[PDB]
């Protein structure tokens, strides 16, 4: 007794309503956005890359890295559903399973441990936990992971900033602001290292 | 007659001229300000279009209201209107540039003082009336049907950043030299004793003179505005091919 | 594309022809008792073709007249008028839905 | 222009109304001997017309007296008789007046239905696009 | 040609329609009161025809008015 | 004259254009702009709120334009209710008091500009059509509101410059002057009884 | 087969809704704004040019440089569609192609390789790669290219500032901040060389 | 010479045409306002 | 203007007169057999003037000693005509408010 | 030409229309209750005429109120 | 002559339409929102208390301070009207009188003088002005009173900001932002002084 | 006595309209929301966690911390109601008691005392105060408690900022902004301490 | 003053009274042939007053009974039943409009 | 609690019973001329109770003419007329239950 067609449409329209929530919480969008935010503030440029471009890059990146799970949903939950092979209730479960598996690969056991105790449910295996518990654990792990990557990328720009300030202080020109002179070198290092292609490749490879 | 022709033409003969007029207002210095509500601005655009309707030539009937060609017409009416609006924003922000360069050189909001006064110059010299006269003249020499901004118009409008700096530097060159020479004179005169230095003591001295120089700048700013408006007005007529 | 002709179809010309047919049918009913009056028929296919881009047909009586000369069969005229009104109502619904769908797409409502 | 059917149906209503008035006068004056032999009442009948130069209105072109000879009756007692004791009476036939009454009433009410249904089509036209 | 000519032509079209509707309404009113007062030269058929046309004519007037107001209300709710 | 059914439809339709008449014919426009400019003058962004700003303007535009409503009532409303005047004449009798008020509250230069743009030959200012007077009225009232409003801006800009220079005098270049100037901006407005001073001048500004 | 008039209107309104994205992700808007962001940052002015005029000049600059491609779209796609020469489906493809060609002229081979492998698809010719993968590669190349131009623009202003600081220190006045003295010199040298006209030539002509 | 069908078709065509030009004008202006309010 | 007197016309008064006329005809038919009763007729123009009487009907035939001047053939026809015209007046006056309400509500 | 004078004048104009509507409704109700209670000297025509007048008068009162309330909301909710 | 039941229903259903206007104009909701709005700006947090929470506390506060006037309305107008003791107009007047007493109690003379002269009516005592001229005078008085209260509450936080900024300049670290290093102390002052109770108490006290 | 089915639906549909109000006033949503804002302010990033993510975590946590209350509502109110063991009157009162108990446990006496004297009601014990006098008091205490927790988290990041600012000043570079240098260490302190698990666990544990 | 008693007037009571009168008239028509049955009548003024602020009479015969004692004038009973039916419908129209007028005032439409 | 058994009341069952009663009366009228057929009735109070919590013979007023049929046709017409009136009322009551139920869940 699968859900009637009227209820099936009502469920799907509700999922489209929560589409921003699914992208910003259940996907890779948050980690990429935060790492780009740290990198932008690491250099002297405040909002030169602009917010729309940063989100635009992240949206394409989060679509590419989640193409495997997106295809797995299609090949196991959409095509059997359209071919009249699985109950609509079964198809919904078949779509949710790869999404849960992907979120578990990028989560930390400490995050699961605190939220499982917070929910107060007696579950032992770290695979049959509810989405209500998994999603906050996943987004917490993504924020912490983004900070680690953000600190990693920040260090070389801190090195340049300290060197420029030290060299200027060596000549006794303490009045000269190190930030104005430091910025072209920060652009210099990031461009001869091929930073933009490098960071997006690492962010793509990070989700594994 | 079939009533479709009469009703459709008036909507085409009104909204299309209105779009250009309204688009200029939303980018204009005074009518596009944040103080005025959109409703007051909307009624102003409606009233202006209705009043200047006799001077507007009849739009070509070949282009249909519901067609892709008519859709392009709406877009290119806005581009003409935004072109006039951006010119007005260029002038005022150049004076904002003049205010901030003096403030920055004054060891220091001073752009707002120039922005407000330049807005008074725009209103007192009937700058808003001239812009309205320009847009209705645009209907004559640049018809709605055939005509839009070409690539050369875009490049001329993109080259106004150099116009900003050259005009802003020209207005402030006398004052900025005065700011430097007194600060350099103060530095060399007090360089005998390195114990005094300047630091914050130099901050106080620099800002007092900088405010005083801005008093001199406001004394002869009107003549610079008149020359600047002539340059801007000539650019606007070039856009509308007048 | 994106034009009122390509969007409305033939539902705008059909309405005019259906109203024309009702004027012809009503004329036959009114002129039923006039002696010597011949019943007038209308070709829908030819009228629709003329309307899309832009002669007298008479109806053969089923029985001879009683002497007056009028060939209006009032039994048939009522039946045709009833049919014409139904098909005209459908054409208004067909044409009315063309504008509603166009308004729906241009506003997303 | 917007009400062509009304002008035709309405014209029929006015046309068929005259034919009923004429029938009423013929039946009410079927026994009116009056005086003389040429002032005697004669059955009157309306003439319908259609000018086909869309819609063809029906226009009454005047009342015309019947050509039937007057009904002669032998009655050398009526003071309005003649030399041979004959009083001429109107040439009104009851059977043809009854048929006209049936034909006029039914045809008149038929145009009521057409005119009433014509208004419905106009009302539905106003609902186009709604 | 100027845009005022199109506006004047549109204005005359509306004025002509209003006069036509007003003419029918006054024509129906006279025929109604002529038959109601007891004049024998007026037919009930013509009276019903007259008030049928006036009712349809006014209903068309209402529909056009509502569309004009709705367009204006749509117009005032626009970014500007 | 128009039939009873039609003239009921006419007044009902224009009954919904009452907000339109207020914005572009009466004193609602100038007061709102001056209120909006003064709101931006202080550091508070939407503390007076839009509804309160409108509510004050609606009360002001009724007291100030009260002579206009008096003439319209006695010259147009009263004759129509006594059957002393027809529909069109009553409507024209209401335009004249409002056209006179709008004509006297505009700038010559703006009217000279608009008659040139409208392409109509009128020899004297007091005979211009209402079609060209309405845009000329709001254009002039916008200039008046901007000129009045920005003069009120000047004392609050004086406080900002004084406090900012004082903070920069001590080397405290990182302290934002706007948060420091905000308490003093409010005090200047309340010491001069600003909410009564601007409204008194705004009421007396019209004629 | 061809889309109905109702459906074509729906597609037209959809592209108008995404119009800001097409400007900042497909056209040259991103490179111009980033370069102009560096120019404002290089000089001592922080917000003096203001954000409004920079975007407005950038929009006009884009319409100037996109005029060849926009006219090519007009001729190839709009004109047959208006004259009802071609169907809507092929007209849309005829409009998409010039945009794809322009994005290929402003991208790098390395950037395309990274994203085509990231998408996990099969292709052999860069000319028929999906626009969904071309967009992230296009902007990534644009950001790297803009940083290169901005770095070159930052050098002369750094040159002027270092000279002024050295002169003041050499004269012995270790108490005066170089920024106040250097700012008029940077502005004067920006005007008497007509710097913006030179930047226009190296920015508008950089695409070709 | 005119009928209610022509009047209603003229009314509907005007309403669709007016609704079309308003929405496209609204879309373009919203696109312009979005571009103006961006961090440079 | 715009008052109920002008909106309703004279149709507001005609309905009342047709009711009074029907009452008088009903009286004449009932009093047809009572001797000495004189048939009463109502003058339409009089109630028209009263809006902006109760006369006697002269017989066409002599009495038969009763003195009753009621012709039942005439009364039935006059009652039929009044009833038909009364319904038309209701239709006229009824549609006055239907049009009036549609103007106000716009629907 | 004072604010209090005109405020009273429009209030007098407004309260006159309200009293006129109230008069029609009370007269309509009075005619209905006399006919319904069994009074012989009350005709159904007078009852039906009065209650039709009250319905039209009250319908105008509601429609005018809706126009005023919408107009008030339009001015208060405008984006100042 | 009492109004008909239909008109009375229509009359008080219109009051519900104007209910938001009464709260923002004729009640205490205006002052309470303004004072808490200025109080929020006094502390470093920009929008931490949030608009909805500010309105929620204001609605509870304006309900508690207007209870005597609401009780007086019920016990003078509502109860006689429900018990058929007075007519509709008398009930309307009996309800308005306590409302007018509240506005006149918390208004300023000069504000009343300003508006009576502009309206152009004779006044000899405060309790003769029409509600049309009392509403704009009352809100003007409330705004001035709210600004005065906000100024007092702002001063202690201004003192902290000046102290912490001056101390940092004493050590010579000018680049360190005073705002970040002052927010914890601004928040703590609001805690140990228990601002959220006394400030609301003063607002309640100020109206009585 | 018992409300009709039509009235019961009307009351229930009414509470759905006020559901957002009950979340930000009668639950743990507000305190968690405030703390994260202060914690975000303490670190150098002002919009990196993002408002949507912070509210999303607040919604998940408020679901976990209100579960004992919700289960009590289900057991005490809904189950007798659905089994027709209590009337609609008793069910609503039985639902209100656990919610009132939760708000009474997290409130402060002085805040209760402040509003009780303001409401003018005669209250003998805190555990029987009216709902209208508890909601303003509960949200007041939550805001005060939120500030105390925020001050705790602000200090460690403030100490790092002060430490790095003084070290830079010691070496004589008075023009280098400490905020840029401090940011990598602020992020690291939040990482190796496992902040996103420590902070959330304390916030959840603060209601026990 | 807003209450159902004030809004519905006497029409909420008249309908019940005229229903009672119809029952009294109907049982007189049905019992027309029953000997010894006296025709019953209901006073409208008394019954309405009793209903407003909280026992059928006898109808006098116009002619003597023919020896059965029944005083039902079936000629008269039909006339009263017809009148009561029309007045019952008129009260329904009056009472029905009372609720409709309240609803349109409450809903504003 | 909110449920259809408490919202619809007995009107959900009453409509069905009167439809059955229509059939019972209908089969009596048809079999009026069939000899040996006994008119059967339906007890509304008992049938309604059975439906809520889950064919008697009518006595002749006069002896049959000899066929054995006890169908009184004039009684059947009177009973069918009353049953049809109350069936319409039952539909009116039950239908209004849903409409008032929809108004509550929708709020207008």
């Amino acid at each position: 007794e699968d859900y009637s067609v009227t209820l099936q449409i009502l469920a799907l329209m509700t999922m489209l309503g929560f589409l921003p929530a699914m992208v910003i919480l259940m996907t890779s969008f948050t980690r990429i956005v935060v790492v780009m935010s740290i990198l932008r503030q690491a250099m002297g440029l405040q909002q030169t890359p602009s917010n729309q471009v940063i989100i635009g890059i992240a949206l394409f990146l989060t679509f590419f890295v989640m193409s495997p799970v997106l295809n797995e949903i299609n090949d196991k939950a959409v095509q059997p559903y359209l071919n009249e092979q699985v109950t609509a209730r079964e198809a919904f479960d078949a779509a949710q399973a790869p999404m849960k598996a992907f979120m578990l690969k990028q989560t930390r056991i400490k995050d699961l441990e605190t939220f499982v105790t917070m929910s107060g449910e007696q579950v032992d295996n770290p695979e049959d936990v509810s989405m209500a518990v998994l999603i906050p654990a996943f987004i917490t792990s993504e924020l912490k992971t983004a900070f680690q990557i953000g600190f990693m990328l920040f260090l070389p720009f801190l090195i340049i900033d300290l060197v420029v300030a030290s060299v200027l202080m060596a000549m006794g020109m303490m009045m000269l602001s190190p930030m104005i002179v430091s910025l072209p070198f920060k652009l210099m290092l990031f461009v001869l290292v091929d930073g933009w292609n490098l960071i997006l490749s690492t962010l793509a490879g990070s989700f594994a | 007659e079939y009533p479709t022709s009469v009703v459709l033409d008036w909507i085409a003969n009104y909204f299309w001229p209105y779009v250009r007029i309204s688009s200029m207002l939303m980018v204009m210095t005074v009518t596009g300000a944040r103080f005025v509500s959109p409703r007051i601005r909307l009624y102003l655009g409606l009233a202006i279009t209705f009043a200047v309707m006799p001077a507007i030539p009849a739009v070509p009937q070949d282009i249909e209201l519901l067609s892709f060609r008519g859709f392009m017409t709406i877009a290119e009416q806005m581009i003409i209107g935004i072109a006039m609006g951006m010119v007005t924003q260029f002038m005022i922000q150049t004076f904002v540039l003049l205010g901030q360069i003096l403030g920055m050189q004054s060891s220091l909001l001073l752009g707002q003082l120039f922005m407000f006064l330049t807005t008074m110059f725009f209103l007192a010299t009937d700058g808003h009336l001239k812009m309205l006269q320009l847009v209705v003249f645009s209907f004559k020499t640049l018809p709605i049907g055939s005509g839009s901004l070409n690539a050369v118009d875009f490049r001329e409008m993109a080259g106004w950043l150099g116009i900003m700096f050259q005009t802003a530097l020209s207005m402030s060159l006398s004052g900025i030299i005065a700011l430097l020479t007194i600060n350099l004179s103060f530095g060399v005169m007090t360089r005998a004793a390195p114990q005094l230095n300047i630091f914050s003591l130099g901050f106080a001295f620099a800002l007092m003179v900088g405010l005083l120089l801005c008093w001199y700048i406001l004394a002869g700013l009107y003549s610079h505005y008149e020359m600047f408006w002539t340059v801007g007005e000539a650019q606007i007529c070039r856009l509308i091919r007048l | 594309a994106i034009s009122f002709d390509n969007a409305l179809g033939i539902h705008q010309h059909t309405v005019g022809v259906r109203e024309r047919n009702a004027e012809v049918i009503s004329t036959n009913i009114a002129q039923a008792n006039t002696p010597g009056y011949k019943a007038r028929g209308l070709d829908f296919a030819k009228e629709l073709q003329a309307a899309t881009s832009g002669d007298k047909l008479y109806r053969l009586p089923t029985q001879p007249d009683t002497g007056d000369g009028n060939t209006v069969d009032l039994d048939l005229e009522r039946n045709l008028f009833m049919q014409n009104q139904i098909r005209h109502q459908a054409s208004l619904d067909f044409l009315g839905s063309k504008f509603k769908n166009l308004t729906k797409a241009i506003k997303g409502e | 222009s917007l009400f062509n059917v009304f002008n035709v149906t309405g014209s029929a209503m006015s046309a068929e109304s005259v034919r009923l008035n004429t029938t009423s006068s013929n039946l009410a004056n079927a026994d009116s001997v009056s005086s003389s032999a040429k002032d005697t009442y004669k059955a009157r009948h309306a003439v319908f017309g259609a000018e086909l130069s869309d819609t063809v209105p029906v226009k009454v072109m005047g009342i015309v007296e019947s050509d039937k000879p007057l009904s002669a009756e032998y009655n050398p007692d009526h003071p309005l008789a003649n030399e041979e004791g004959y009083i001429y009476k109107p040439n009104v036939n009851v059977m043809e007046e009854m048929a006209n009454m049936i034909s006029a009433s039914r045809a008149y009410q038929t145009n009521v239905q057409v005119a009433d249904s014509s208004k419905q089509m106009l009302l539905r036209t106003l609902q186009m696009g709604q | 040609a100027s845009g005022a000519k199109v506006g004047a032509d549109f204005n005359d079209l509306l004025t002509k329609a209003i006069n036509n509707v007003n003419t029918l309404q006054k024509a129906s009113g006279d025929l109604q009161t002529r038959f109601d007062r007891g004049d024998a030269d007026v037919s009930l058929s013509d009276v019903m025809i007259a008030r049928n046309k006036s009712s349809v004519a006014f209903d068309a007037t209402v529909q056009i008015r509502n569309k004009l107001v709705e367009a204006y209300k749509d117009l005032m709710n626009m970014p500007v």
